[PDB]
C-alpha cells in the first residue's frame, strides 16, 4: 500500500526520532539555572567562569547552565519562559527595591513551585536575612521552599550543587509519599 | 464610514463566502485527514 | 492409592478466602501489565521492573494458584501425577523471581533517594534489563536443577505422601535446605538496610523542612507507614514458611499435611498483595487503572 | 558535490573486485546510494541500493548473490565487492545519490563511473516508441513511452523520471514524478502523462540538446531503464 | 441565522517535541507545518502522514516566534537572544543551514512574518518594529510609536498594511511603504496577546489578558467583544477561518473556543490539550486546525 519511497520517507522518520532520543537523553541529565538581582548585586558569573548570557560549570560529574539577560529591558512577559528551571539564584547587595523585587518574584503566577536560592553578596547581617524569609515563609507552603546564604569566594560552585541536591531529593521524596 | 455599512458588508462577505468553508459544513469523509 | 480424602467441616468458607487471591491476582494484574503499555508517559526505566513483576506474579496467579486451592482444599490432587513435576516447578522460580524483584526495586528506590542528581545516568533501561535478565536466570536454574531432577529427595521418604498416588509435595532435605534458607535470606538483609537507610534520610528532611515535635510527628509518621506496609507484607507472607521448611528437614520430619498446605498459601498470597501495594498505592496509577475501567 | 571512482580495469573469469565510489562537497550521512551499471552498446541497468543508516540493502534479481555494497559514513566513501565475475559484467558503473523526504528529488547527482572489463521474475516493462528520432533544431519534440503498468499511486504521485546523457557525460535528471522540473535543467523542457502512455516535449531545440534520452520507473522496486531515443541533430 | 454546535475530533497527534512549544506556522502547499520547541528544536511536520522531514537544531534555546516562508524555500526563528534566525531548506546538501543572522533589535523577539522572499517584518520587546531586507542586512523601515512591548503581529493578504499589537492595550495599524502609523484602536483595559486580520482585509480580532476578544475594523472603532463569566484566564492566540464565520481562540486554562464572528457566541470547545494553549493556525484551504500546548504535543482537528 506504500511505495518504495513512501518506505524510505518513514526510515527517514524513524532516523530522526532515534535522534531526538539520543538528544533527549542528554537534555533530562542537565539542571538549567536562572540568575536574576539588580545592577549593584556584583553578579559571580566570571568567578565560576547579546539579549542573554550562558554559563556552563560541571561539579563533581554534574553539569549545570546559568542563564543570565543582560540586554533586555518590565520582566512580566519574559518570565514566563523561565518555569522549566531548577532553582533561582537571586544575588543581593538597596534594600526595599530589592525586597518589593523578592517579594514580586516569589508570588509570582508562573513562577509557583520553583525554589529560590538567595545570596547576600553578626547582629546585623541576621535582620536583612529574617527580612527576606519574612515572606518565603507568609506564602507557599508546601512548593518553593527558599535557601538562604552569606556570600562575597571560591566555594559558591558547592552552595549550589548543595541545593540543587536537596530540592529533588525532596521532590523525590516527596513523589513516593515518603515526605 | 458608517458603522452599519461596515457591518453590512462583514456580513454579505461572510455570507457570500461560506459555501466552500471546511470547517462550517463538514466535508464528506474527500477527507485528507479521513479516521 | 486411596489417600485419607481428609476432608474438612461444613465450614467451607476457605474457597471464599482462597479463590479471592486468584482473583485478585490475576484481574488486578493483567489490569496493571496494561497501564505500562498502553500509556507513552510510563516508560520509565524504573516502571519496566514492576511490569516484569507483575507479569511473573500473573503467571503463579493464572496457572499455580487455582490448583494449589484445589489440593489444599481437598487434600487429594485430582489433575494427574504427570502435572506434579511441572506444578513444583512453576512456583519455585516465580516466587523467588518476584523476590529478586522485589530486591532490585529496593536497590532502585535507595539510589534514587540518597543520590538524587546522578540518578538518570546511573540507571537506565539496561540497568532495569541487566536485573530482569539475572531475576529470571535465578529463579529458572535452582527451580530446574534442585527440583525437576528430583535431587532433593535423596533419603528422605517417610513422609506417608510422596510415595503415593496422586500426592504431590516438595520435602527439602537436609542438605539443600541450607540453600534455599540462604536464598530467601540474601535478599531480606539488603532490602531491610536500605529501606532502614530511606527512612532515616527521610526523617533528617523532615527535621531540616520544619524549624516542634508536633509538626515532625506528622512527618515521621507519613513516612514510616508507607515503608512498614510493604516491610509487613513481605515478612509475614514470606517468613511462616522458611521458618517451617529449616525445621522439619534437621527435625524428623514432624509437621501434620493439614498445615502445611495453609502455610505455603501464605508465601503464595504475597503474589495478591504485591500490585496493589507497589501499583496502586500511588496517584498515578490510580488515574491509568481508572481510565482503563471507564469506555477510554 | 563531487563523486568519483576507484577500481576497474580487466580480471580472469570468475575472479574478484573492489569498487569505491568517494565523495566530497554533501552530507554523505543523510542520502542513500544506488549503484547504475550501463553496458557499451546498450542502456542503463540497476544492480544495487543502500538506503540510509544501512537499514534496507536492495540487490537486482540478476545478482541478489554476487556483489555486495557497503559503506563507511566517517569516511564518507562507499564501496561494492564483486565475486565470481561471469561475461555479463563488462560495463561502466556509477554511484547516484537519492535522497527521500515529502518534496525530494531523488537520482539528482550522477558521478563518473569506472569501467570494468571481463575476459574470456515479473517487473514492469517499459519500450520505447522510436529508438533513433532525428529532429530539426529549434523545433518542437514529442518523444514518447509506454509502461507495462500504470505508474499511478493511490496516493496521486506516479514515480516517473527522466534521464539525458550527452555525448560523454553521465546521465542527468531532467523531469521527475511527471510534472517536476529540475533545478539546473530550462523551461523549454516538460513532461505529461495519463498512467501509461508519458509525453516528453521540448519546444526549442540548441547545440547541446544532442544525446540519448533514457525513461525510468520507482513503482515496483526492480526497476529497468530501457534502451531510450538517441535524437540526431 | 445561527451556526450551532460545531463538533472537532483530534485527526493526528503530532508527539516528538523535547519540551514546551510556543510558535508554529503553517505551510503554503497545506501540507507541511513548522513548530518550535524551548529545547532548541526546529521540527517540520508533514501533516497528512504525520512524519518528520526536517529536525533543525537552533543556537539559542529559547525561541518565542516561528515562521515559514510563502515559497516555502526558507524559515525564519527568534527569541530571547535579540537575533533573527533564517535558515534555507532547498540547497544543494542535505543539511539545513543558517543563511543569515539579523541582529539589530535590543528586547526581545515576539513575532516574525515573511512578506516576500527578501523581506521580513520583525517585531519584537522594545516597543518598535521594524522591516528588513534579508540578502544586505538593514532595517530600511522602523515603526515607531508603541509603549509597551510588542507581542503579535500580522499581515494583510494584500501586504499592504500590518496592525500590530503592544502591551499598552492599543492596536497600531502600519504602512508598509511610507512607514508611519496610520490609525490607533484603544478598546481594552489591559496589554494584547494575539491579533488577526479578517480575510476579506478590512478588519481584524484581538485577544486580550482580561479573558475579551475584540472585533476591530479598519469605521475605526470595536463592533463586538466575545467573553463569558465562566471564562477568567487570558488569551494567547487567536485566528479566523477561511470564510470568516468561526473566530478560534487560545485559553490558558487548556480548554480551546470557539466563536460565531457575527452573533457573537459560543459554538464549541477544543478540548483535549494537557496544558495551556500556546499557538493555534489555521490552514490556507480551511480544511484543518492545528493546535499547540505546553505539553509538548501538537494537534490537529477537522
Amino acid at each position: 500500500t506504500l511505495s518504495a519511497e513512501d518506505k524510505a520517507a518513514v526510515e527517514r522518520s524513524k532516523m530522526i526520532e532515534k535522534q531526538l532520543q539520543k538528544d533527549k537523553q542528554v537534555y533530562r541529565a542537565t539542571h538549567r539555572l536562572l540568575l536574576l538581582g539588580a545592577d549593584n548585586s556584583g553578579k559571580i558569573v566570571k568567578q565560576m567562569r547579546s539579549g542573554i548570557f550562558e554559563t556552563k560549570f560541571q561539579v563533581d560529574k554534574v553539569n549545570f547552565h546559568m542563564f543570565d539577560v543582560g540586554a533586555q529591558r518590565e520582566r512580566r512577559k519574559w518570565i514566563q519562559c523561565f518555569n522549566d528551571v531548577t532553582a533561582i539564584i537571586f544575588v543581593v547587595d538597596r534594600l526595599q527595591e530589592a525586597l518589593n523585587d523578592f517579594k514580586s518574584i516569589w508570588n509570582n503566577r508562573w513562577l509557583r513551585t520553583i525554589s529560590v536560592i538567595l545570596f547576600l553578596n553578626t547582629r546585623a547581617k541576621y535582620f536583612i536575612r529574617d527580612e527576606f524569609l519574612r515572606i518565603s515563609t507568609a506564602s507557599g507552603d508546601g512548593r518553593h521552599y527558599c535557601y538562604p546564604h552569606f556570600t562575597c569566594d571560591t566555594e559558591n560552585a558547592r552552595r549550589i550543587f548543595n541545593d540543587c541536591r536537596d530540592i529533588i531529593q525532596r521532590m523525590h521524596l516527596r513523589q513516593y509519599e515518603l515526605l | 464610514i458608517k458603522v452599519s455599512k461596515a457591518a453590512a458588508d462583514l456580513m454579505a462577505y461572510c455570507e457570500a463566502h461560506a459555501k466552500e468553508d471546511p470547517l462550517l459544513t463538514p466535508v464528506p469523509a474527500e477527507n485528507p485527514f479521513r479516521e | 492409592c486411596i489417600k485419607s480424602s481428609y476432608a474438612p467441616w461444613p465450614r467451607a468458607i476457605l474457597y471464599g478466602v482462597l479463590g479471592l487471591g486468584a482473583l485478585l491476582a490475576v484481574f488486578g494484574n493483567l489490569l496493571v501489565i496494561i497501564a505500562i503499555l498502553h500509556f507513552k508517559q510510563l516508560h520509565t526505566p524504573t516502571n519496566f521492573l514492576v511490569a516484569s513483576l507483575a507479569c511473573a506474579d500473573f503467571l503463579v496467579g493464572v496457572t499455580v494458584m487455582p490448583f494449589s486451592t484445589v489440593r489444599s482444599v481437598e487434600s487429594c490432587w485430582y489433575f494427574g501425577e504427570s502435572y506434579c513435576k511441572f506444578h513444583t516447578c512453576f512456583d519455585t522460580s516465580f516466587c523467588f523471581a518476584s523476590l529478586f524483584h522485589l530486591c532490585c526495586i529496593s536497590i532502585d528506590r535507595y539510589i534514587a533517594v540518597t543520590d538524587p542528581l546522578t540518578y538518570p545516568t546511573k540507571f537506565t533501561v539496561s540497568v532495569s534489563g541487566l536485573c530482569i535478565a539475572l531475576s529470571w536466570f535465578f529463579s529458572v536454574t535452582y527451580s530446574f536443577s534442585i527440583f525437576y531432577t528430583g535431587a532433593n529427595e535423596e533419603g528422605i521418604e517417610e513422609l506417608v505422601a510422596l510415595t503415593c498416588v496422586g500426592g504431590c509435595q516438595a520435602p527439602l532435605n537436609q542438605n539443600w535446605v541450607l540453600l534455599c534458607f540462604l536464598l530467601f535470606f540474601l535478599p531480606t538483609v539488603v532490602m531491610v538496610f536500605l529501606y532502614g537507610r530511606i527512612f532515616l534520610v527521610a526523617k533528617y528532611q523532615a527535621r531540616k523542612i520544619e524549624g516542634y515535635k508536633e509538626r515532625v510527628a506528622k512527618r515521621e509518621r507519613k513516612a514510616a507507614k508507607t515503608l512498614g506496609i510493604a516491610m509487613a507484607a513481605f515478612l509475614v507472607s514470606w517468613l511462616p514458611y522458611i521458618i517451617d521448611a529449616v525445621i522439619d528437614a534437621y527435625m524428623n520430619f514432624i509437621t501434620p499435611a493439614y498445615v502445611y498446605e495453609i502455610l505455603v498459601w501464605c508465601v503464595y498470597y504475597n503474589s495478591a498483595m504485591n500490585p496493589l501495594i507497589y501499583a496502586f498505592f500511588y496517584p498515578w496509577f490510580r488515574k491509568a487503572i481508572k481510565l482503563i475501567v471507564s469506555g477510554k | 558535490v563531487q563523486l568519483v571512482e576507484s577500481g576497474g580495469g580487466l580480471v580472469q573469469p570468475g575472479g574478484s573486485r573492489k569498487l569505491s565510489c568517494s565523495a566530497s562537497g554533501f552530507a554523505f550521512s543523510s542520502f542513500g546510494m544506488h549503484w547504475v551499471r550501463q553496458a557499451p552498446e546498450k542502456g542503463l541497468e540497476w544492480v544495487a541500493y543502500i538506503s540510509s543508516g544501512s537499514g534496507t540493502i536492495y540487490y537486482a534479481d540478476t545478482v541478489k548473490g554476487r556483489f555486495t555494497i557497503s559503506r563507511d559514513d566517517p569516511k564518507n566513501t562507499l564501496f561494492l565487492q564483486m565475486t565470481s565475475l561471469r561475461s555479463e559484467d563488462t560495463a561502466m558503473y556509477y554511484c547516484v545519490r537519492s535522497i527521500y523526504y515529502y518534496g525530494s528529488s531523488p537520482f539528482d547527482f550522477w558521478g563518473q563511473g569506472t569501467t570494468l572489463t571481463v575476459s574470456a521474475s515479473a517487473d514492469i516493462v517499459m519500450t520505447q516508441a522510436t529508438s533513433s528520432v532525428p529532429v530539426t533544431p529549434g523545433e518542437s519534440v514529442s518523444i514518447s513511452c509506454r509502461s507495462s503498468k500504470s505508474l499511478l499511486h493511490s496516493n496521486g504521485n506516479t514515480y516517473l523520471y527522466w534521464f539525458l546523457q550527452r555525448p560523454g557525460q553521465s546521465p542527468q535528471l531532467l523531469i521527475y514524478r511527471m510534472s517536476n522540473l529540475a533545478s539546473g535543467v530550462p523551461d523549454r523542457f516538460s513532461g505529461s502523462g495519463s498512467g501509461t502512455a508519458f509525453t516528453l516535449t521540448i519546444s526549442r531545440l540548441e547545440a547541446e540538446d544532442v544525446g540519448v534520452y533514457y525513461c525510468m520507473q520507482h513503482l515496483e522496486y526492480p526497476l529497468t531503464f530501457g534502451a531510450g531515443t538517441k535524437l540526431e541533430l | 441565522d445561527p451556526v450551532g454546535r460545531i463538533q472537532m475530533r483530534t485527526r493526528r497527534t503530532l508527539r516528538g517535541h523535547l519540551a514546551k512549544i510556543y510558535a508554529m506556522h503553517w505551510g503554503t502547499d497545506s501540507r507541511l507545518l513548522v513548530s518550535a520547541s524551548q529545547d532548541g528544536k526546529l521540527i517540520i511536520w508533514d501533516s497528512y502522514t504525520t512524519n518528520k522531514v526536517h529536525a533543525i537544531p537552533l543556537r539559542s534555546s529559547w525561541v518565542m516566534t516561528c515562521a515559514y516562508a510563502p515559497s516555502g524555500n526558507y524559515v525564519a526563528c527568534g527569541g530571547l537572544d535579540n537575533i533573527c534566525s533564517i535558515y534555507n531548506l532547498k540547497t544543494r546538501e542535505g543539511n539545513v543551514r543558517v543563511s543569515r543572522e539579523l541582529a539589530g533589535h535590543t528586547g526581545y523577539l515576539s513575532c516574525c512574518r515573511f512578506l516576500d522572499d527578501n523581506q521580513i517584518v520583525t517585531s519584537s520587546g522594545d516597543t518598535t518594529c521594524a522591516l528588513w531586507d534579508i540578502e544586505t542586512g538593514q532595517q530600511t523601515t522602523t515603526f515607531t510609536g508603541h509603549t509597551g512591548d510588542v507581542m503579535s503581529l500580522s499581515l494583510a493578504p494584500d501586504t499592504r498594511l500590518f496592525v500590530s499589537g503592544a502591551c499598552d492595550a492599543s492596536a497600531k495599524l502600519w504602512d508598509v511603504r511610507e512607514g508611519m502609523c496610520r490609525q490607533t484602536f484603544t478598546g481594552h483595559e489591559s496589554d494584547i496577546n494575539a491579533i488577526c486580520f479578517f480575510p476579506n482585509g478590512n478588519a481584524f480580532a484581538t485577544g486580550s489578558d482580561d479573558a475579551t476578544c475584540r472585533l476591530f475594523d479598519l469605521a475605526d472603532q470595536e463592533l463586538m467583544t466575545y467573553s463569558h463569566d465562566n471564562i477568567i484566564c487570558g488569551i494567547t492566540s487567536v485566528s479566523f477561518s477561511k470564510s470568516g464565520r468561526l473566530l478560534l481562540a487560545g485559553y490558558d486554562d487548556f480548554n480551546c473556543n470557539v466563536w460565531d464572528a457575527l452573533k457573537a457566541d459560543r459554538a464549541g470547545v477544543l478540548a483535549g490539550h494537557d496544558n495551556r494553549v500556546s499557538c493555534l493556525g489555521v490552514t490556507d484551504d480551511g480544511m484543518a486546525v492545528a493546535t499547540g500546548s505546553w505539553d509538548s504535543f501538537l494537534k490537529i482537528w477537522n
